[PDB]
């Protein structure tokens, strides 16, 4: 969640640097929502990385 | 306010551990950073809602 500010333009971090850059002449819309009733269990998810 | 002064601001080291729920420079862009080193630093640090 508190990594959904770096989907955009300018931004750094362990994802706009690492695992998903975007171009700075972008066009297009950036979806996000919460998982969390989908993508977590009890003893956790690691199927994410 | 705490004065950082003579050293080497890499920023890595927090990604390892620290997980930012924002992030905002004004002045500079986050990706120039790296390629930028300053004059003077103070940490401005408190706890708020």
């Amino acid at each position: 969640g508190d990594e959904v500010r770096q989907i955009a333009p300018g931004q750094t971090g362990k994802i706009a640097d690492y695992n998903y850059k975007l171009p700075d002449d972008f066009t297009g819309c950036v979806i996000a929502w919460n998982s969390n009733n989908l993508d977590s269990k009890v003893g956790g998810n690691y199927n994410y990385l | 306010r705490k004065r950082i002064s003579n050293c080497v601001a890499d920023y890595s080291v927090l990604y390892n551990s620290a997980s930012f729920s924002t992030f905002k420079c004004y002045g500079v862009s986050p990706t120039k950073l790296n390629d930028l080193c300053f004059t003077n630093v103070y940490a401005d640090s408190f706890v708020i809602r």
